[PDB]
């Protein structure tokens, strides 16, 4: 037997359907996913972390002058100062007062600690999706991890399910994203070589342990005080402080749908978004013919309690009279309840419990036992919280919260005015029908 | 400090400090009573759903409106319609329709 349904991708809550054919006894089929992932495929542009501005120890030629070794590491400049007479704790350095010279050198280099604070800059994209179902079909249940590409089935006791396409293609990670202390950040970083001084990847490394490594700090060379030996240097600030200083919230804090951004892998949990395309393949072992299941008889619904709540704020008592002791697949066909129970224990003789979750004030609904079809109806009435910490289980019809008093006043307005028009519009004809029969 | 925000049926979460994130979500409850006298049905279903009875209100009034003025307006045409043919004899005798019908 084969199916096509179709489920909310709601993590944490469960939905059931039955399972129909001409001579065959109905099934339930109940899926729960407990967690929804979304994992893009990442590359890892590049690393930044805080620089460490390196400086030779200055070369001090007295009497004499130098020459500028040329340029080979990161952001690497030099200078020679001329006119220096330097100073130690011995003494004065250089014995002649002039045409003495400093070669001044300073380059840039990760910081010690780049193995542990550094962020890395990701390019994202391809999605992949992956849900956690617990599926149980004729009483047989499992958990599974099924991808929701529509290429890849599952496969369990002859029953095979492919899942997916996903019904959107909607992500959180935007292409470029950067990875920081455990948290995702939708950043615009710029591309390798191409760093700013004071922004975020001045100084950007392939792989954290790489031996390359571009700066842009805009280090320049300042000339050392008299009487002493450093070298003088001006930068901008460094970008990976900054850029901690105006971070604004992560991922995690800043998604749509309710998505739970983590990392390691890079993903993206329980986004309420979507629905999930189900197929089914049922051997037919799992099927029972009518004859063995139960056969419902002289059953009758009462609403003993309604109020139209998120959570199951109904209880349906359903008065029965059976063959036999057995199991239905107690479902509404209709959108106006969703049930607790996607089957129901039954006995020769007596009264069921069955618990459901409706969004209208006035339900009635065509409660679907084994075979039977009862019809069940009540009121409902709204409940105590005004706000609740669980979604809503049940789904809002356009017409669900309209009472029955709004429907006698709209109809008194639109539909009284239409008697009021044919009233007129009879009249009219009669009194237009006696005047031309009366001339003559 | 009190800040008020609004929540729906989408849902809607806050993280304070160092808490864990605490997410809520609306539940149609209040104010008013559907069963009730038309101005409390009126603020029950303008509270929730609004511009849905603004709108909707709004067409059907004008829709009672212009039915209640047609009415009348084929009414005092078929007055007219079956009295000027009595009405404008010389004698002006007309018990036939006032007999019938009372239009007078
Ligand atoms: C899904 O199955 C697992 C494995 O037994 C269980 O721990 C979990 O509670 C189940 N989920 C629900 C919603 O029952």
């Amino acid at each position: 037997y084969e199916h096509a349904t179709t489920m909310p991708s709601q993590a944490g809550i469960s939905y059931n359907t039955i399972v129909n054919r001409a001579g065959y006894a109905p099934l339930p089929i109940s899926i729960t996913p407990t967690k929804i992932k979304l994992i893009p495929t990442v590359n890892l542009e590049y690393v930044t972390c805080h620089y460490k501005t390196g400086m030779d120890s200055p070369a001090i030629k007295c009497c004499g002058s130098q020459e500028c070794t040329p340029t080979y590491r990161p952001d690497e400049q030099c200078k020679v100062f001329t006119g220096v007479y330097p100073f130690m704790w011995g003494g004065a350095y250089c014995f002649c007062d002039t045409e003495n010279t400093q070669v001044s050198k300073a380059y840039v280099m990760k910081s010690d600690d780049c193995l542990a604070d550094h962020a890395e800059a990701y390019k994202a994209h391809t999605a992949s999706v992956q849900a956690f179902l617990n599926i149980t079909v004729g009483e047989h249940s499992i958990v599974t991890t099924v991808y929701v590409n529509g290429e890849t089935p599952v496969n369990f006791n002859g029953v095979k399910i492919t899942a997916g396409p996903l019904s959107t293609a909607w992500t959180p990670f935007d292409r470029k994203i950067v990875q920081y202390a455990g948290e995702i950040y939708n950043y615009d970083f710029p591309e390798y070589g191409a760093g700013q001084p004071g922004a975020f990847g001045d100084i950007q490394s392939r792989t954290v342990s790489s031996s390359d490594l571009y700066a842009n700090t805009n280090l320049v060379l300042q000339r050392p005080k008299a009487g002493a030996i450093h070298v003088p240097y001006t930068q901008a600030p460094s970008g990976f402080e900054q850029w901690k200083k105006d971070k604004a919230p992560s991922l995690k804090f800043t998604a749509p749908f309710g998505c739970e951004i983590y990392t390691n892998p890079i993903r993206a949990e329980n986004c309420a978004v979507g629905s999930i395309p189900l197929a089914f393949d049922i051997p037919d072992a799992l099927f029972t013919r009518v004859s063995e299941t139960p056969t419902l008889s002289a059953a009758e619904c009462t609403l003993n309690e309604c109020v139209y709540s998120s959570d199951f704020g109904g209880i349906a008592t359903v008065k029965y009279s059976a063959s036999k002791s057995g199991k239905c697949a107690v479902h509404v066909p209709s959108g106006t309840a969703t049930l607790k129970e996607a089957a129901v224990e039954l006995t020769e003789q007596g009264s069921a419990t069955i618990h459901f979750s409706t969004a209208n004030i006035h339900p009635e609904f065509r409660l679907q036992i084994c075979t039977s079809y009862v019809t069940c109806k009540g009121d409902c009435h709204p409940p105590k919280d005004h706000i609740v910490t669980h979604p809503q289980y049940h789904a809002q019809t356009f017409t669900a919260a309209v009472s029955k008093t709004a429907w006698t006043w709209l109809t008194s307005l639109l539909g009284g005015s239409a008697v009021i028009i044919i009233i007129g519009l009879v009249l009219a004809t009669i009194v237009a029908m006696y005047v031309l029969t009366n001339q003559k | 400090a009190v800040r008020n925000f609004t929540v729906t049926e989408k849902g809607w979460e806050f993280v304070w400090g160092n808490h864990p994130p605490k997410r809520f979500w609306a539940q149609e409850t209040a104010p008013g009573n559907p069963h009730g006298l038309p101005h409390e049905v009126i603020t029950h279903y303008y509270h929730r759903y609004p511009m849905s009875t603004i709108l909707g209100l709004s067409i059907c009034a004008a829709i009672a409106t212009v039915s209640v003025a047609a009415s009348t307006w084929l009414f005092c045409r078929s007055r007219v319609a079956c009295l000027t043919p009595y009405r404008l004899t010389p004698n002006a005798r007309i018990p036939f329709c006032l007999a019938v019908l009372c239009c007078a």
